[PDB]
RNA sequence: GAUGUUAGGAGGGCAAAUCCGCCGAAUUUAAGCAUAUAAUUAAGCGGAAGAAAAGAAAAUAACUAUGAUUCCUUUAGUAACGGCGAGUGAACAAGGACCAGCUCAAACGGUUAAUCCUUCGUUUGGUGCAAACCUUUCGACGGAAUUGUCGUU
RNA sequence: UUUUAAUUUAUUCAUUGGAAUUUUUCAUGUCGAGUCGUGUUCUUUGAGAUUGGAGCACUAAUACGUGUGAUACAUUUCACA
RNA sequence: ACGGACCAAGGAGUCUAGCAAAUGUGCAAGUGUAUAUGAUUCUUUAAACAUUUUACGCAUAAUUAAUG
């Protein structure tokens, strides 16, 4: 990989592509994020707007396991289960699938997307969106709370 | 100075490795490719040759 | 800094070349550990080097649904299996004094696991054809013929592994059994709203029961 | 059952009797040399509650130690550095006076012995007194005992100098567990080394 | 949140006693030593101060005794416990 | 307590890559610099092993709960700290390697220290050509120990 | 050559103790003090009305106790140790 | 204006971490089998091969100091 490097093609060019006037010096602007708010301020404000300052209150120790909550929208509930069983459930109107999304790894069911019309489906989840539940029972299904 | 923490090895995707092995077997299965690689096979009966 | 890059964050402001280390011997160590465990399972002469561990439930709401291997069966589980901790630790059963069985489900599941292990056990006499019926819950000692005929049969190492769970993430119910009046979102919201006063009621119940 | 009464008595230290005995014995210890052997424990219940036993190879030394902080070892107050490091008076030692006391006797005065523990004995304005239990690792009465003979192995030499006695465990942060210690457990320096040891796999 | 040791958990994940629905399952020598040590030691000087403050027997005196015990021992809990114990001994010696 | 060229013993010094205590900077970065950073680093003093150190909860969690320590993957450049600037920065859960638990103190034992050590002897046998080594329990003596050894849990 | 598994064989006679669990009672025992803790000072930490350590001052309770539950308090539940 | 008396040999944009863009490649709402395990593989081989039907990262959903 070292023979594909751009410095190789400037082998006999004196300045190595770094300029004859400005030269390549050692940290001519500072080190790291040195000049923020002083002479790199234009860069900071143009590319990282809200960088300086603090907002909000502290959460002293977090324990992300408490609030871990993967989500799934209602438009993927039918795609969760295999194609042949999807065909069977759609064909037979006397029975409906009850899907435990927690086993697949989802805690909350969100309401984005379109469910199939007149296809009942029961969903078991730890949390439900209001619109998700509305669509579930609009297509004739039911939401079941589990823990 | 050369250091021991150079990137000596590479991580290759398992799917790409399996693809490469399958392609190598397929290439070994065609007579012209073996001859091109340099094996003197002008006298064998067939290039996917198998024996008892 | 320049252009539209992420702001640098590299924590390399100390003497890090002294702390760099690269594992050239990962697979060599793999081989060494494999060789060591093969050597000790040859040394102990038939008895597996693995020890039985209980099936426990992972803590926190993240891993609530998942089970794994805990360390040590509880005193209650060992008693349900009919053996003392001191005797159990001599036949490859791990025991810990810290865990407690808050649920009958865990108690019975680990007890049945212990019973299955006990039934799978075949005991080699301590004194070379001086078979005895054992103490502390240790099973009665097997005799010469069964020991000979079972020594040349593959050991059941699947019992030591954590059990696979049946996955009924799919199932079917009859449409007429669908409750069309339930309101899951409203139930969740109401439970959250009422949590504070019910904790108050529970505290008052505890104070009353304290007398 | 006498040890329980002795312990309850020593639990007071402000009663008339305890005050009087503390006064007279601290006066005697002041006149005695800085490190001196005692024939038998002056607090038999406390020594016994520590590791002490009445076997032959067990001895006890009383040690005097000076109180307060030691001041920075810079010649006059002429530290040549940033103002953050210019303080010389309020420098508190990492080791406690108890650990310093056991070191005073374990370093070279009786280097043939092993320091087990130490206890209180007395106080004063300028001195803290301590009694240190030491074990002879070469006495057969200690060696043949299935207990206590762990100290004969040459991995317990100068525990007081490696911070392995109870005072050492205290000043190393090993008397607390969990989130209150966190980064002290395998030793502070070992934990620090582990926490920035950068590991690179061969194949990345 | 708070649970209930009886009345099994509701099957939902929020609120009071939420969670899965698993099946739940549930002075003859000290005081003699105390009297002996009390007889041969007595009370500390700060204990004596608290004793006389309690003996004064006014509301301001009891508040002062609580403040003094808290200052002497550290922590409101230890100060309060010491005050209660001293009041008990004051009553027991008043009888 | 002293004192003993009394009998038998121990410590001292070297060596350090890994390891355990202490002590302890500044260069540097902040485009200046003083807090900060460098760094709980370098230098200095002391102490061990083939590993050391840590270690059997005055621990987590808040769950359907886990169960000594150490290390790896990850948590996570995250919670957090910070002229909130430059910079710094863990823990729990999860997956693995390995896997091991214990005893003093305190309790109880006084129709009986039931303990320990020193020295001198006796034999029960074994491998060695030898040199030497492993096993042996009957003691006797002199002491230590009730200001507490040992047994039980 | 080293050790270390499986495989060979043990049979009579005897009294000397010890251990696990299970029956029926007595009795709810012990549990580490100038220590913990608190205040203050310095240092250390990501630890923030202080993470640990140390110096100094004060100085506990007795398992119904006392320590932890990452914001300083008072009254108090709960969990864990 | 500074360097160069002469000749030979040596002599300077590299390595690692992290981010992005570009392009090539594989798979695709999934992707990467991490550490580790197994296996008549064990000169090569410290590499190749493999992974009893929710480990983890990134992505699959955003927004808010925040209860959410």
């Amino acid at each position: 990989a070292t023979r594909f490097k751009k410095n190789r093609k400037k082998r006999g060019h004196v300045s190595a592509g770094h300029g004859r006037v400005g030269k390549h010096r050692k940290h001519p602007g500072g080190r790291g994020k040195a000049g923020g708010l002083h002479h790199m301020r234009i860069n900071f404000d143009k590319y990282h707007p809200g960088y300086f300052g603090k907002v909000g209150m502290r959460h002293l120790n977090l324990l992300k396991n408490r609030t871990y909550c993967p989500t799934i929208n209602v438009d993927k509930l039918w795609g969760l289960l295999p194609e042949e069983k999807k065909k069977e459930f759609s064909e037979n109107k006397d029975i409906a699938p009850v899907i435990d999304v927690t086993r697949k790894g989802y805690f909350k069911v969100l309401g984005n997307g379109k469910l199939k019309h007149n296809q009942p489906i029961v969903v078991k989840a730890r949390y439900f969106s209001s619109v998700a539940e509305k669509k579930i029972k609009a297509v004739g299904g039911q939401c079941i709370l589990v823990a | 100075p050369t250091k021991i923490w150079r990137r000596w090895g590479r991580k290759v995707n398992l799917k790409e490795k399996r693809y490469a092995v399958c392609s190598s077997i397929a290439a070994s299965g065609v007579t012209s490719l073996v001859l091109a690689r340099g094996h003197r096979i002008s006298h064998l009966k067939e290039v996917p040759l198998v024996v008892s | 800094v320049a252009h539209n890059n992420v702001l640098p964050n590299v924590h390399l402001h100390k003497w890090w070349q002294r702390h760099v280390r690269v594992n050239f011997s990962k697979n060599i160590k793999k081989k060494k550990r494999r060789l060591l465990r093969e050597k000790r399972r040859k040394a102990n002469g038939g008895t597996p080097i693995e020890k039985l561990h209980p099936i426990v439930h992972c803590p926190t709401q993240r891993y609530n649904f998942r089970t794994r291997l805990g360390k040590g069966f509880t005193f209650e589980e060992l008693k349900g299996a009919g053996l003392t901790p001191r005797a159990a630790q001599t036949i490859g059963i791990c025991y810990d004094k810290r865990r407690k069985n808050r649920s009958e489900e865990s108690l019975t599941k680990n007890v049945e696991r212990l019973l299955k292990y006990k039934n799978s056990l075949v005991m080699i006499p301590l004194k070379k054809n001086k078979a005895k019926k054992g103490i502390g819950g240790i099973p009665a000692d097997a005799d010469k013929n069964t020991i000979k005929e079972f020594r040349n049969k593959k050991p059941l190492l699947s019992i030591f592994k954590k059990e696979k769970n049946t996955k009924p993430f799919y199932e079917t119910i009859e449409v007429s059994k669908i409750d069309k009046e339930f309101l899951a979102y409203k139930t969740l919201r109401r439970a959250k709203l009422a949590e504070r006063r019910k904790n108050r009621r529970q505290q008052k119940k505890d104070i009353k029961f304290k007398s | 059952g006498a040890y329980k009464y002795i312990q309850e008595i020593w639990k007071k230290k402000q009663s008339d009797a305890m005050h009087f005995l503390l006064r007279v014995r601290t006066w005697e210890y002041r006149q005695l040399p800085v490190v001196h052997r005692v024939s038998k424990p002056s607090r038999p219940d406390k020594a016994r509650r520590l590791g002490y036993k009445a076997i032959q190879g067990f001895v006890i030394y009383r040690v005097r130690v000076r109180r307060g902080d030691r001041k920075k070892r810079v010649k006059k107050g002429i530290v040549h550095g940033k103002p953050k490091h210019q303080g010389v008076h309020k420098q508190k030692s990492t080791r406690n006076l108890k650990s310093v006391a056991e070191g005073k006797v374990g370093k070279s005065i009786c280097g043939n012995l092993r320091v087990l523990n130490s206890y209180w004995v007395g106080q004063d304005a300028v001195y803290k007194y301590y009694e240190v239990i030491l074990v002879d690792p070469n006495h057969n009465a200690v060696r043949n005992n299935p207990k206590i003979n762990w100290i004969c192995n040459p991995v317990h030499k100068h525990r007081e100098l490696r911070g392995l006695t109870s005072a050492g465990k205290k000043y190393r942060g090993l008397r607390v567990k969990g989130h209150l210690s966190a980064k002290s457990r395998p030793s502070i320096r070992a934990n620090w080394k582990r926490r920035q040891l950068i590991k690179l796999r061969k194949c990345r | 949140g708070r649970k209930s040791t009886i009345k099994p958990a509701t099957g939902i994940a929020v609120g009071f006693n939420s969670g899965h629905v698993v099946t739940k399952r549930n002075s003859k020598r000290k005081e003699l030593i105390k009297d002996v040590v009390r007889e041969i030691t007595g009370f500390s000087p700060y204990e004596k101060r608290i004793i006389e403050l309690i003996k004064i027997g006014t509301s301001a005196s009891t508040k002062r005794s609580l403040k003094y015990a808290k200052k002497k021992l550290g922590t409101h809990k230890r100060g309060k416990a010491k005050r209660e114990e001293i009041q008990k001994v004051v009553i027991l010696q008043r009888r």
